[PDB]
C-alpha cells in the first residue's frame, strides 16, 4: 500500500516533493523519518508538495514520509500560560512539556459580520500620551509604526506589564527577533510579574521561513480559545514586516511570480487573514474580545511603503513615533499629530474625555510654533503662554522605561496640567512636581482616587482645586 | 454522467476530470458534498467556478472558500448553470455572502425562489436608452453643481469622518421616497466591523427595509471577492429588467475588485502586466461596468468609491476605472468642521451632465455664475490676510457678502440627519433650488441675516427662518 | 543599400553619399522577429544579439584606401529615453553626433540640437583652428552656467543673481537664439527663404555676441536668422 | 530708523516668499521622481517574469 | 480581407486638396488635407470624441463618406453619438462600427483593420473616405491583453515587440492615390488617450512617429473657459499648408 | 571563521573576538550561488533567503554561561544608500552601530566617526 505513506523524491531550501500519499489532505501535517513536521501544501497530480517546519538538512531522497491524518492545528489551553513556545506548539523553555487536552486548527474563519459588536471597552495602556490622545478600546486592533529603535517594543512591554489587575490574557509573538532579545523580554516580564498571565510564541530568526510565516496565526489560533470562552485577550505580532518577509521568501522558493515593489501578489490577503480575526463577540456569542497591536518597521519614516500602506488600510487606526523625537529626549516619542484612533475615544471613560480636549489643542498648537524658535518674545499671548503651556505639556507627557501608572492619575495630572496648576512652575522641575504629585495623592487623596476608580467620572472641581493647592503649598520649587 | 473526480488541489485551485463529452462550460457551478468516512477525513461543502478547459477532460476551477480538507478523488457534481442567486421581494432587507445565502439569522430562502445566473452579457446596442435623463437626487448641491445621470457612474471621495455613510442613506432615502426606486448595497474587500456598523446605522435610520447587502467582506478569499460585485448587480438587475424601476447600486470599493482579479489571475498562471495587473483588467472592468446602463423601461445607477494607491491617479486600476466615471462629488473636511452639511465640495465635484444641451440654459448659466462667484471669493480670502477685510473694494464687499450666502444656501437638512440635529429633512426640486440660486444672485436677499440660509431647504424656508429671527 | 554602394567604393574608387532614413528601425525589426527565433530576452526585452548584429552592419560603414563613404544616418530615441540600449549601443560607432531634443524644439528654436550633449572627434585646435576652438569653448562654458543658474533664478529670482551672473544670462539667452537657423526646406512651414552661412562668417558672429558688441538687441532679434547683419536688419525693422 | 525698519521688513517678506517657492519646487521635483521610480520597478519586474517563463 | 498591402510608393500623390473641418481652431493654423493622417491626442473629457463628430458632420455639402470606428467606448456614449448623427443627417453618407468594453479582446483588436478595409473599397474607386478611430491606446491594450495570453515575452511597459507594427500596418493604408490609380484617398484622425498630458509615454510617441502630425488638446485649456482648447505649441501638420484655400493660406 | 571561533568559548570557555571583514560581499556571495542556483530573484536581484542566511551566521555568535564572542563587523553601503537590502537586513542584528563619514575624512579627523549617526543600547 502507499495510501498512508510516501516516499521523498526531491529536497531543496526547505521544500520536498513526495511520490505517494494518496489519501492526504489539503492542508495537512506530515511525519518525516527522523521526526521533522511538514504540510502537505500542494496536491498534484502524481506527487505532493509538502513545505518542512524544521532543519531540513536530515532529510534526503528516499526516505518515508508518515500521514498524521490532522490538519495542522495548535495545542490550546491555559495551560500555556507563563510558558515560551514555538509556533507549533513545542516548549523551548524546558520546564518540561506543556501538558493540554485542545486544539484549534491555525486556519479558522474569522467571525461574521453579525457575530460582531460595538466596541466600547477602554484598554488602559499605562502610557499618558497613549491613553490621552489616541485611545484604544477591547476588540480593535491598532498599528504601531515606526523606524528602528524607536520604542514599540518598550510600548508593547509597558503596556502588557500595566493588565496586570485587569481582566486579560497578553500574548506575545516574536517573529524575526534575536533569541538574546527574547530571552531579555522574557526576564522583564518574570521580573514584572506578567508571566502569570501571557504567552509568549517565539519564532527566531534562524529558525525556516515557513516558521516565521505562520507564528502570528499560531498566536492568534491561541488567542481565540479564550476570546470564544468570553475572556479578553490582548495580542502582539512583532515584526509583520518581517513575517512578509518570510512569505515573499516561501513563495519566490515556490516560484509563484512576483508583484508590485517584488511582493508577491495576495500580500494583502495575508495580513487581511490574520487581522480580521480579532473581533468583539456581541452578548450572544458571549462578551469576549480579542485587541491586536501589530508592528511595522519603516524606512527612515517612509510611510507611503507598499506594507505600510496596505496595514494602514487593514487597521483601524495606527500609532506613529518619530527618530528625531527619540533622538531628542521625547522617549515615548509619539507623534499626536500623524497617529490618529478611529474606533477608540468612543471607550475612553469621561474623565478623560472631559479633559483631553484641552490638551490636544495645547499639544498641536505647540507644534507650529516651534518653526518660529529662532525668535523669542513675538508677543506674550503667542510666544510666553503658548510655548510654556507647551513645554509643560512635552514634560508631562515624557514617561520612564516600564513605570505604568494608573488612569485615574493620569486623569489628576492632566486636569492640573491643563486647568493651570502649572503655569508658576518651572519646566525643568515637572517631572519632580508630578511624581511628588503621585506620592501626595497616595498620602491624602484616597477619596478622589476611589470616586474616579468608582464613577469613571471627574470629581468636585472646587474639592479638587483645593487638594491641589495644599499639595502646592507644600511643594518645593528648587 | 455528471460526475467527476478531484485530480488537483493547490491553494484555492482546484482540477477536476470529467467523463469525455460531458465537460462543463465556463463559468459553470460544481458543488463538492463529502461526509468523514472516518476519523482522517473532515466535513466538506464547497462551490467551484469554472475558469479553463485545460485539455485531457480536465477542468480548472477556482473555490469560493477554503480547499482545506479536499482529497485527490472527491466526487464533483455538476450545476449545469452558473452561480444563481435568489431575486425578488425577498432580498429586500436580507443580508448575503455572493452565493445567495443568507447571513442575519431570518431564516432560509425557500427553494421555489427565482434565482438568476450571476454571468449575463450586457444589454444590447438596441435596447439602450436614446437620449440622457438627469436622476433628480433632491439635494441641492448634487442638482445644481453635479447631476446625476440615469445609468451613470460615480466616484466618491473624502477622507474619514466627513459624511459619506449618511449621504448614502439619504441618497437610498430620496430615492426610495419620491422616484420609487430601491437600493443595493456591495461591499467588496472592506473591513467586516465597517460592514456591521453599516448595518446597524441602516437599521437605526430605517432605510434598510428597501435594500439589500452583499458584503464578501477582506477575509474572503479572492474568488468571493471577485464576484461579490456581480451578485450585487445581478440582483440590482432584476427591479430594472422585470419592474421598471431606477435603482442604486453602491460598490463600496471598486479598487479591491480589481486586486481580486490579479490574485485570481497570479493563481491561473497569466503572464503579468504593466504593475503586475492581469493582462484581462480592462476586459474585466468593462464586463462589470457595461451592465449598468439605462435601458428602454430603467436605468441602474452606480455610486462607487474608489481608492487610489500611492495617490497616483495615473495607475492602470484607477486610470482603467476612471474611463467608465460620469461624474465625482468630493467631501471637504474643512466644510465639515466649519458645520456645512452635506460638505460637499462645490469647486471640486465635476460632472460630464452639466452642459446646455442635457440640463438646460438657464441651469447651466445660474450654476456657472455660482462656480465663479465662490472662485472670486477663494481668491479674495488670500488678499484679506494680506491687507484686510476694509481694504477691500466694494465690488469685492458686494462678492464676499453674495457668497457667504451661496455658501451657506448650499447646505441642507436631511431626513437622516434628524436622529443628530433633531429637525425634519428636506427633498428640494430642481426647478425650485434653480429659481432660489437665481434669486440669491439677483440680490434679492441681500438685506437678510447670512445665518438664516445656513441649513435649510427650498427659498421660502429662508425667509421664514429670517421673519422668525428678527 | 550598403551593398550597392560597397561597389562604387570599392570597384570604382568614387566618393559616395550614403543616407539611412531610420537606422533604429532595424533593432526594432530584429528584436520583433527574435522571441520567434527561441532566444531568451535580455534587457529591456531586446535580443541577446543586440551589439552584434549592429556591430556587423555598422562595421562594413567605413571608407577604405581605395575609397571614402561619409555617412549620415537618423537614430530614433524611443520615448525621449536615451539611455535605452538601442541609442545608447550605436554611440561608440559614430564619429560625430547631434542630439535634437523636445523641449528646444517646444520653445520654437531650430534645429532644436542640444548644443552640450553633442560632440564631434573634429573639434581639435589644429583642425578647426585656434579661434574657432575658443569660441566654440566659450560658448558651451556660457551655456553650461546657464544651465546651472536655473534653479536659483526660479527660486531666488533674477533679482539676487550677481553682477556677473547676470551678465552671463544675458549673453546666454541671446547665444542660445543665435543658434537658431532658417532652412531652405522649411519653407514650406513658414514664407521665409532660409540661408546658407559659412563657418567664418559663424565664428566671427559668435565671436561679436561674445565680445558684448550687441548687448543693446532685444532677445527676439536673433532667433531665426543667418548672419550676424540679419540680427542688426531684424532690430532696425523692430525699431531698435 | 525708519529705511532701516523698512529694509527688515523687506528682506523678511523676501526670505519667506523665497522659501514659499523652493518649497513649491522641491514638491515637484520630489513627486517627480516618485512617478519616476515606479517605471523602474515595473521593468524589473517585468524582466524576472520574462527570465521565468522563457525557461 | 482584413490584411492588404498598402499603396506603393509610387502610387501616391502630394497631397493637395483641404479637408474642411468646419472648426476655425483648426482650419486656420493646423489644415488637414485629403490622403492626410492627423493625429488628435489629448486627455480624458477634452472634446477629442466632439471634434471628429463636429468633422463629420461638417462633410455635408461635400462628396466623402464618414466611418467612424469606436475601440473600447462606452455603448450609451456611442448610442448618443449616433442620435447625434442622425439628428444632424450626417447618416446618409456614414458607416458607424463599434466594439465596446464588453466584447472580448480579439474585437477590440480587430475593429479598426475592418474599418480600413470598408474604407478601401471606396477608395479604390476614386472616391474620398474619412475614417476616425476613437482609441488606438486601447486596440494596444486589447492586443497587449492578447499577447500575454498567448505568452509572447513583453517588452517597454508590458507592450509586445510588435506594437509599434501593428500601428503602423493600419495607418500606412491611408494615402492620397494618383491619377493612374484613380485619384482616390482616404484620410485617418486616429485617438490617443494620454494620462496627465505626458507627450513622452511609449503609445503616444509610437503613433507620433506614423502619423504627418498631431492637434494638441490640453486640459489646464479646456477648464477655465477655453472650450476648444487648442494648443498651438504642441499642434503642427506637416503636410498640410499645401492643402489649404489661398485666401486662408494668405 | 565562526566555526575556529566557537571552539575557545565552548571547550575553553574563553572571551573570544570574531571580525568580520564585510558582510556586503557576503551577501554579494549568496546571492551570486543563488542566481547560479537558478531560484528567482528576490527585491534588488538579491536571494530569497538572504534574511534565514543572515540569521543562519549571526545567531550563532550569542554569549552563554561557558563563554562569549563579540564581533566587529564593516558593512559597506553601495552610493550612500543605506535602504540597501544588504544593510537593511543587517541592521536586525546589531547592538552598536558606527557611521563612517568621507565627510568628516576630507577635513582629516580620523577615525571620521559620526557623532550623532552612531547608536548603541
Ligand atoms: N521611555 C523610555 N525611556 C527610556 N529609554 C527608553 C524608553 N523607551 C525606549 N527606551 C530605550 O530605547 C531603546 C529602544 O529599544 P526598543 O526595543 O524599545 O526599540 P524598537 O523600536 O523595538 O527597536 P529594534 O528595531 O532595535 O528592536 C532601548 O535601549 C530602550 O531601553
Ligand atoms: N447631515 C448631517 N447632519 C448632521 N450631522 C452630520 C451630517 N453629516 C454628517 N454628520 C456628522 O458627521 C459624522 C460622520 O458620519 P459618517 O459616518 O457618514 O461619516 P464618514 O465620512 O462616512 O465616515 P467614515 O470614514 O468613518 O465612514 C456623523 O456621525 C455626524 O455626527
Ligand atoms: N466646443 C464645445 N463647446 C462646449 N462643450 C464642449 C465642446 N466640446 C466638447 N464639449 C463638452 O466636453 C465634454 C466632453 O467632450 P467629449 O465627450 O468630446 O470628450 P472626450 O475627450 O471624447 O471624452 P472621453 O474621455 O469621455 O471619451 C462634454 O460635456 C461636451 O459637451
Ligand atoms: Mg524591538
Ligand atoms: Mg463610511
Ligand atoms: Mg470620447
Amino acid at each position: 500500500q502507499v495510501s498512508d505513506v510516501g516516499t521523498v523524491i526531491q529536497v531543496g531550501d526547505g521544500i520536498a516533493r513526495a511520490h505517494g500519499l494518496d489519501n492526504v489532505m489539503s492542508g495537512e501535517l506530515v511525519e518525516f523519518a527522523n521526526g521533522v513536521m511538514g504540510m502537505a501544501l500542494n496536491l498534484e497530480e502524481n506527487n505532493v508538495g509538502i513545505v518542512i517546519l524544521g532543519p531540513y538538512t536530515g532529510i534526503k531522497e528516499g526516505d518515508e514520509v508518515r500521514r498524521t491524518g490532522r490538519i495542522m492545528e495548535v495545542p490550546v489551553g491555559e495551560a500555556l500560560i507563563g510558558r515560551v513556545v514555538n509556533p507549533l506548539g513545542q516548549p523551548v523553555d524546558g520546564l518540561g512539556p506543556v501538558e493540554t487536552t485542545e486544539t484549534r486548527p491555525i486556519e479558522s474563519p474569522a467571525p461574521g459580520v453579525m457575530d460582531r459588536r460595538s466596541v466600547h471597552e477602554p484598554l488602559q495602556t499605562g502610557i499618558k500620551a497613549i491613553d490621552a490622545l489616541v485611545p484604544i478600546g477591547r476588540g480593535q486592533r491598532e498599528l504601531i509604526i515606526g523606524d528602528r529603535q524607536t520604542g514599540k517594543t518598550s510600548v508593547a512591554i509597558d503596556t502588557i506589564i500595566n493588565q496586570k489587575d485587569q481582566n486579560m490574557i497578553s500574548i506575545y509573538v516574536a517573529i524575526g527577533q534575536k533569541e538574546s532579545t527574547v530571552r531579555t523580554v522574557v526576564e522583564t516580564l518574570r521580573k514584572h510579574g506578567a508571566l502569570d498571565y501571557t504567552i509568549v510564541v517565539t519564532a527566531s530568526a534562524s529558525q525556516p521561513a515557513p516558521l516565521l510565516f505562520l507564528a502570528p496565526y499560531a498566536g492568534v489560533a491561541m488567542g481565540e480559545y479564550f476570546m470564544y470562552k468570553g475572556k479578553h485577550v490582548l495580542v502582539v505580532y512583532d515584526d509583520l514586516s518581517k513575517q512578509a518577509a518570510a512569505y515573499r521568501e516561501l513563495s519566490l522558493l515556490l516560484r509563484r511570480p512576483p508583484g508590485r515593489e517584488a511582493y508577491p501578489g495576495d500580500i494583502f490577503y495575508l495580513h487581511s487573514r490574520l487581522l480580521e480575526r480579532a473581533a468583539k463577540l456581541s452578548d450572544a456569542k458571549g462578551g469576549g474580545s480579542l485587541t491586536a497591536l501589530p508592528f511595522v518597521e519603516t524606512q527612515a519614516g517612509d510611510i507611503s511603503a507598499y506594507i505600510p500602506t496596505n496595514v494602514i488600510s487593514i487597521t483601524d487606526g495606527q500609532i506613529f513615533l518619530q527618530s528625531d523625537l527619540f533622538f531628542s529626549g521625547v522617549r515615548p516619542a509619539i507623534n499626536a499629530g500623524l497617529s490618529v484612533s478611529r474606533v477608540g475615544g468612543a471607550a475612553q471613560i469621561k474623565a478623560m474625555k472631559k479633559v483631553a480636549g484641552t490638551l490636544r489643542l495645547d499639544l498641536a498648537a505647540y507644534r507650529e510654533l516651534e518653526a518660529f524658535a529662532q525668535f523669542g518674545s513675538d508677543l506674550d499671548k503667542a510666544t510666553q503662554a503658548k510655548l510654556a503651556r507647551g513645554a509643560r505639556t512635552v514634560e508631562v507627557l515624557k514617561q520612564d522605561l516600564h513605570q505604568p501608572i494608573p488612569v485615574e492619575k493620569q486623569v489628576l495630572i492632566i486636569y492640573a496640567l491643563t486647568r493651570g496648576f502649572l503655569d508658576d512652575i518651572p519646566v525643568e522641575d515637572v517631572r519632580r512636581f508630578e511624581k511628588e504629585f503621585y506620592l501626595f495623592l497616595d498620602q491624602n487623596g484616597q477619596h478622589l482616587l476611589e470616586h474616579i476608580r468608582t464613577t469613571k467620572d471627574l470629581p468636585n472641581e472646587d474639592d479638587l482645586n483645593k487638594a491641589i493647592e495644599a499639595f502646592k503649598k507644600t511643594f518645593v520649587v528648587s | 454522467m455528471t460526475r467527476g473526480r478531484v485530480i488537483q488541489v493547490m491553494g484555492p485551485v482546484v482540477d477536476v476530470k470529467f467523463e469525455n463529452g460531458h465537460l462543463p462550460a465556463i463559468y459553470n457551478a460544481l458543488k463538492i458534498q463529502h461526509k468523514a468516512r472516518n476519523e482522517n477525513e473532515v466535513d466538506i461543502d464547497l462551490t467551484l467556478e469554472v475558469a479553463l478547459h485545460l485539455g485531457d477532460d480536465t477542468v480548472r476551477t477556482i473555490a469560493m472558500a477554503s480547499t482545506d480538507g479536499l482529497i485527490r478523488g472527491m466526487e464533483v457534481i455538476d450545476t449545469g448553470a452558473p452561480i444563481s442567486v435568489p431575486v425578488g421581494e425577498v432580498t429586500l432587507g436580507r443580508v448575503f455572502n455572493v452565493l445567495g445565502e443568507p447571513i442575519d439569522l431570518e431564516g432560509d430562502i425557500p427553494a421555489d425562489a427565482r434565482r438568476d445566473p450571476i454571468h449575463r452579457p450586457a444589454p444590447k446596442f438596441e435596447e439602450l436608452a436614446t437620449e440622457v435623463e438627469i436622476l433628480e437626487t433632491g439635494i441641492k448641491v448634487v442638482d445644481l453643481l453635479a447631476p446625476y445621470i440615469k445609468g451613470g457612474k460615480i466616484g466618491l471621495f473624502g477622507g474619514a469622518g466627513v459624511g459619506k455613510t449618511v449621504l448614502i442613506q439619504e441618497l437610498i432615502h430620496n430615492i426610495a421616497q419620491e422616484h420609487g426606486g430601491i437600493s443595493v448595497f456591495a461591499g467588496v474587500g472592506e473591513r467586516t466591523r465597517e460592514g456591521n456598523d453599516l448595518y446597524h446605522e441602516m437599521k437605526d435610520s430605517g432605510v434598510i427595509s428597501k435594500t439589500a447587502m452583499v458584503f464578501g467582506q477582506m477575509n474572503e478569499p479572492p474568488g468571493a471577492r471577485m464576484r461579490v460585485a456581480l451578485t450585487g448587480l445581478t440582483m440590482a438587475e432584476y427591479f430594472r429588467d422585470e419592474q421598471g424601476q431606477d435603482v442604486l447600486l453602491f460598490i463600496d470599493n471598486i479598487f479591491r475588485f480589481t486586486q481580486a482579479g490579479s490574485e485570481v489571475s497570479a493563481l491561473l498562471g497569466r503572464m503579468p502586466s504593466a504593475v503586475g495587473y492581469q493582462p484581462t483588467l480592462a476586459t474585466e472592468m468593462g464586463q462589470l461596468q457595461e451592465r449598468i446602463t439605462s435601458t428602454a423601461k430603467g436605468s441602474i445607477t452606480s455610486i462607487q468609491a474608489i481608492y487610489v494607491p500611492a495617490d497616483d491617479y495615473t495607475d492602470p486600476a484607477p486610470a482603467t476605472t476612471f474611463s467608465h466615471l460620469d461624474a465625482t462629488t468630493n467631501l471637504e473636511r474643512k466644510l465639515a468642521e466649519m458645520g456645512i452639511y452635506p460638505a460637499v465640495d462645490p469647486l471640486a465635484s465635476t460632472s460630464r451632465a452639466l452642459a446646455p444641451e442635457i440640463v438646460g440654459e438657464e441651469h447651466y448659466q445660474v450654476a456657472r455664475k455660482v462656480q465663479q462667484t465662490l472662485q472670486r471669493y477663494k481668491e479674495l480670502q488670500d488678499i484679506i490676510a494680506i491687507l484686510g477685510m476694509d481694504e477691500l473694494s466694494d465690488e469685492d464687499k458686494l462678492v464676499v457678502h453674495r457668497a457667504r450666502r451661496i455658501q451657506f444656501f448650499l447646505s441642507q437638512n436631511f431626513h437622516v440627519a434628524e436622529q443628530f440635529t433633531g429637525q425634519p429633512g428636506s427633498y428640494v426640486p430642481v426647478k425650485e433650488t434653480v429659481r432660489g440660486f437665481k434669486e440669491i444672485l439677483e440680490g434679492k436677499y441681500d438685506h437678510l441675516p447670512e445665518d438664516a440660509f445656513r441649513l435649510v431647504g427650498r427659498i421660502e424656508e429662508v425667509v421664514e427662518k429670517a421673519k422668525a429671527m428678527g | 543599400g550598403l551593398t550597392m554602394a560597397e561597389y562604387f567604393r570599392d570597384e570604382q574608387g568614387q566618393d559616395v553619399l550614403l543616407f539611412i532614413d531610420n537606422i533604429f528601425r532595424f533593432t526594432q525589426a530584429g528584436s520583433e522577429v527574435s522571441a520567434l527565433l527561441g532566444r531568451m530576452p535580455s534587457a529591456v526585452g531586446y535580443q541577446p544579439t543586440l551589439a552584434t548584429e549592429m556591430g556587423q552592419l555598422q562595421e562594413r560603414i567605413t571608407s577604405t584606401a581605395k575609397g571614402s563613404i561619409t555617412s549620415i544616418q537618423a537614430i530614433y530615441v524611443p520615448a525621449d529615453d536615451y539611455t535605452d540600449p538601442a541609442p545608447a549601443t550605436t554611440f561608440s560607432h559614430l564619429d560625430a553626433t547631434t542630439n535634437l531634443e523636445r523641449k528646444l524644439a517646444e520653445m520654437g528654436i531650430y534645429p532644436a540640437v542640444d548644443p552640450l550633449a553633442s560632440t564631434s572627434r573634429a573639434l581639435a585646435p589644429e583642425i578647426v583652428g585656434e579661434e574657432h576652438y575658443q569660441v566654440a569653448r566659450k560658448v558651451q562654458q556660457t551655456l553650461q552656467r546657464y544651465k546651472e543658474l536655473q534653479d536659483i533664478i526660479a527660486i531666488l529670482g533674477m533679482d539676487e543673481l550677481s553682477d556677473e551672473d547676470k551678465l552671463v544670462v544675458h549673453r546666454a539667452r541671446r547665444i542660445q537664439f543665435f543658434l537658431s537657423q532658417n532652412f531652405h526646406v522649411a519653407e514650406q512651414f513658414t514664407g521665409q527663404p532660409g540661408s546658407y552661412v559659412p563657418v567664418k562668417e559663424t565664428v566671427r558672429g559668435f565671436k561679436e555676441i561674445l565680445e558684448g558688441k550687441y548687448d543693446h538687441l532685444p532677445e527676439d532679434a536673433f532667433r531665426l536668422v543667418g548672419r550676424i547683419e540679419e540680427v542688426v536688419e531684424k532690430a532696425k525693422a523692430m525699431g531698435v | 530708523l525708519d529705511a532701516k525698519a523698512s529694509e527688515h521688513a523687506a528682506r523678511m517678506t523676501a526670505m519667506k516668499n523665497a522659501t514659499d517657492n523652493a518649497n513649491e519646487l522641491i514638491r515637484t521635483l520630489t513627486l517627480s521622481y516618485n512617478r519616476a521610480r515606479q517605471a523602474a520597478i515595473t521593468q524589473e519586474i517585468t524582466e524576472i517574469v520574462a527570465g521565468a517563463n522563457a525557461l
